C-alpha cells in the first residue's frame, strides 16, 4: 500500500538476461492518431477539401491480414481500430466476446 | 588454358542466381495473396506468379548440374604491380579503338626512300606466320620487287611493288604455268580463267582499299591477311543464295573485315 521502492539491480540485470533467451515478436500501438482535435490550432483556420485527408493488422481478433488486405474491414471513428466486416469463423468462436463488438467499440 | 577462369565465374554467378532465387521465392510466397480487382484474376495471377519461380529454381539447379558436368581439373607489393599491368594494357586497348575511328584530321600538311634490308625483313616477317603462304623475292629489273606466293595447291600470286609500296597484282591457279621461257617471271600474261581475272578484279579493289598514310607495314599486313581466306575456296557457299554456282561461277568475293564468301552479283 504506496510502496514507494525502486526495483534492485538483481531484477535488472536479470530481465537484461531475458531478451538473450526469448525474442520479443512485435508489438502494435492502437491510438492511431488521424483525429483533428490535435491538429487545430487558435485563431488558425483551416481549409479542408472533399477527398484530400491531409503492417496492418486486425485489431480486435488477432489475425493477421496480408501486404494488402483482401476483404473490406470497418474503421472505428474514435479510437481508429480496424477490424474485419465479416469474421470468417461463425460456427466454431466465442460468442461470448464477438458479440460485445457489434454495436460499438471502446 | 583460359577456358577454366570462365568455368569458375560462371558457376560462382550460378550459385549466387540459386541463393538469390530461393530468397526470392521464400520472400514472394511471405507476401501472401493480393487483390487483383476482381476474385477471377486474383485467383490466376497468385498461381502464375508462384509457378514461375519454382521452375526458375529448377532451371537454375539444372543449368548448375550441366556445368558442373562440363567442369574438370614484399609479394604483396609484387602482385600489386602485376594486377596493374594487365589493368593498363587493356585500358588503352579500347581507348585506341574508339580514337582511330573517329579521326579528326583534315590534312597531312601544317598550317619514301628504305633500305633493301628493310623491305627484306619486312617481308620475311610476314612470311613466318601462316605456315601455308610461302613468298619469294627478286629483282630482275631494278630497285622494284617482284613477289612469287603460292597459296595451298590453288594459288599463285605475282606482286609488284615500288618500293614497298603494293603496285599490281596478278593471281592464277596451280597447274598453269608461271615463269617465262628464260626462266624469269612473268609479269604481263592472263589467267585464261574467268573466275581467276574476277578475282584479279577483286585483288585490285583490296589494294585500293588498304591504304594508310604513314604506316605501310601495316597495309601489307592487312592484305596478306586478306589473301590469307582465300585457302578455303570452293569448300564454301555464299551467305546469300546459299548455292554455290550463281551463272556458273563459285563465291569469290570475302568482304573486309568480315571474311566471309559472296558472290560478286550478292555484293
Ligand atoms: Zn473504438
Ligand atoms: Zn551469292
Amino acid at each position: 500500500e504506496g510502496p514507494a521502492s525502486e526495483p534492485d539491480e538483481a531484477l535488472v540485470d536479470e530481465c537484461c538476461l531475458l531478451p538473450s533467451q526469448l525474442l520479443i515478436p512485435s508489438l502494435d500501438w492502437l491510438p492511431a492518431s488521424d483525429g483533428l482535435v490535435s491538429r487545430l490550432q487558435p485563431k488558425q483556420p483551416l481549409r479542408l477539401q472533399f477527398g484530400r485527408a491531409p503492417p496492418k493488422i486486425d485489431h480486435l481478433r488477432r489475425l493477421h491480414l496480408g501486404a494488402c488486405p483482401t476483404e473490406e474491414c470497418k474503421a472505428c471513428t474514435r479510437c481508429g481500430c480496424v477490424t474485419m466486416l465479416k469474421s470468417p469463423n461463425r460456427t466454431t468462436a466465442v460468442k461470448q466476446w464477438e458479440q460485445r463488438w457489434i454495436k460499438n467499440c471502446l | 588454358v583460359s577456358v577454366n577462369l570462365e568455368a569458375f565465374s560462371q558457376a560462382i554467378s550460378a550459385i549466387q542466381a540459386l541463393r538469390s532465387s530461393v530468397s526470392r521465392v521464400f520472400d514472394c510466397l511471405k507476401d501472401g495473396m493480393r487483390n487483383k480487382e476482381t476474385l477471377e484474376g486474383r485467383e490466376k495471377a497468385f498461381i502464375a506468379h508462384f509457378q514461375d519461380n519454382l521452375h526458375s529454381v529448377n532451371r537454375d539447379l539444372n543449368e548448375l548440374e550441366r556445368l558442373s558436368n562440363l567442369v574438370g581439373k614484399l609479394y604483396s607489393q609484387l602482385l600489386q604491380a602485376y594486377k596493374w599491368s594487365n589493368k593498363l594494357q587493356y585500358h588503352a586497348g579500347l581507348a585506341s579503338g574508339l580514337l582511330n575511328q573517329q579521326s579528326l584530321k583534315r590534312s597531312a600538311n601544317q598550317m619514301l626512300v628504305l633500305p633493301p634490308q628493310y623491305v627484306d625483313d619486312v617481308i620475311s616477317r610476314i612470311d613466318r606466320m601462316f605456315p601455308e603462304m610461302s613468298i619469294h623475292l627478286s629483282r630482275p629489273n631494278g630497285t622494284s620487287a617482284m613477289l612469287l606466293v603460292t597459296l595451298g595447291k590453288v594459288l599463285k600470286v605475282i606482286v609488284v611493288m615500288r618500293s614497298l609500296f603494293i603496285d599490281r597484282t596478278i593471281v592464277k591457279g596451280y597447274n598453269e604455268n608461271v615463269y617465262t621461257e628464260d626462266g624469269k617471271l612473268d609479269i604481263w600474261s592472263k589467267s585464261n580463267y574467268q573466275v581467276f581475272q574476277k578475282v584479279t578484279d577483286h585483288a585490285t579493289t583490296a589494294l585500293l582499299h588498304y591504304q594508310l598514310p604513314q604506316m605501310p607495314d601495316v597495309v601489307v599486313r592487312s592484305f596478306m591477311t586478306w589473301l590469307r581466306s582465300y585457302i578455303k575456296l570452293f569448300q564454301a557457299p555464299c551467305q546469300r543464295c546459299g548455292k554455290f554456282l550463281q551463272d556458273g561461277l563459285p563465291p569469290t568475293w570475302r568482304d573486309f573485315r568480315t571474311l566471309e564468301a559472296f558472290h560478286d552479283t550478292c555484293r
